């Protein structure tokens, strides 16, 4: 006797990723990761995020993409231990998603270089980039 | 059409739609629908209970969407939900002004409406810049935005039993 326990994962983080890419508003995708009562999860968006990079084709994904990141770091939103662990999974995702011959060594050294420049991960992440 | 008396009718369906909203009645709202027997006005009931759930939590309007497929059909036609939109949307510039999540979430209602099948699909390219309001617009593009997420997982969100 009630109601349906609430889902999770689904119509979660995709909401995100959506938003932005259609509207692209950043109050619009802070206000929803304010949302979660859980910092430590904010990892999922992260490495998310710049998964979608490599898998769309266009500057408007890199030029609003990274912008989201660095908007949330504008307020303390996303943690450093989650953005390691968000880098940390790209790197093992590189070999399967290039599958021999990563073309896109470009794109992953750019972004993690301007990353970096950025100042929100130390060298310790730059070095685990295959550099 | 111009809804007649239309405070008058607002402060009636205040306890219907608060008493719906406690243990999810479809079947009660029909039966007082009936009892209270509107034209055009009848486009008001879907839209109230739409402005107050989104004063409410978010699990209460989820709950919303079952209403309307629920009055559909029985004592609502679909070309009536069509009219309860419009209505709705020329509200939202209100609203929006004290909840900022507003619009956010009349995009939901209309890409659930779409995607359930009680609302036109081509609702939207109808108003494909049709519109001058921002407002209404954002609703508007949230409805695809939305609509592309649960396309595919249509048939997961409901599988959880522990009630």
């Amino acid at each position: 006797g009630g109601q349906q326990p609430v889902n999770h994962l689904v119509k979660e983080i995709d909401m995100l990723l959506k938003e932005y890419l259609l509207s692209g508003d950043i109050s619009e995708a802070e206000h929803c990761l304010k949302e979660l009562e859980v910092p430590h999860f904010h990892h999922e968006l992260v490495y998310e995020a710049i998964v979608m990079v490599l898998e769309s084709t266009g500057e408007s994904a890199f030029k609003m993409i990274l912008d989201l990141l660095k908007s949330l770091w504008k307020s303390s939103t996303i943690t450093i231990d989650q953005m390691k662990r968000g880098y940390e999974r790209i790197y093992n995702e590189i070999p399967d998603i290039n599958l021999d011959v990563p073309h896109s060594y470009s794109v992953l050294e750019r972004f993690v270089e301007e990353c970096f420049q950025a100042g929100i991960i130390s060298k310790q992440l730059r070095d685990l980039c295959p550099s | 059409g111009l809804p007649l008396d239309e405070r008058a009718f607002e402060k009636t369906l205040t306890p219907i739609i608060q008493e719906y909203f406690e243990h999810g009645d479809t079947n009660e709202v029909a039966e007082m629908l009936r009892d209270l027997n509107l034209g055009e006005m009848k486009s008001g009931v879907p839209v109230l209970a739409v402005s107050l759930a989104l004063e409410g939590k978010a699990s209460h309007r989820e709950m919303t969407s079952k209403l309307l497929s629920d009055l559909c059909g029985t004592v609502m036609s679909t070309t009536d939900v069509e009219k309860s939109f419009d209505k709705l949307l020329k509200d939202l510039p209100e609203l929006a002004l004290d909840t900022p999540r507003a619009p956010q979430l009349v995009g939901q209602f209309i890409a659930r409406a779409v995607g359930d099948g009680i609302l036109c699909n081509t609702y939207i390219d109808s108003y494909k810049g049709t519109v001058d309001c921002v407002q209404a617009r954002a609703a508007l593009d949230k409805a695809t935005v939305l609509l592309s997420m649960s396309k595919g997982g249509k048939r997961k969100d409901s599988v959880w039993g522990s009630g």
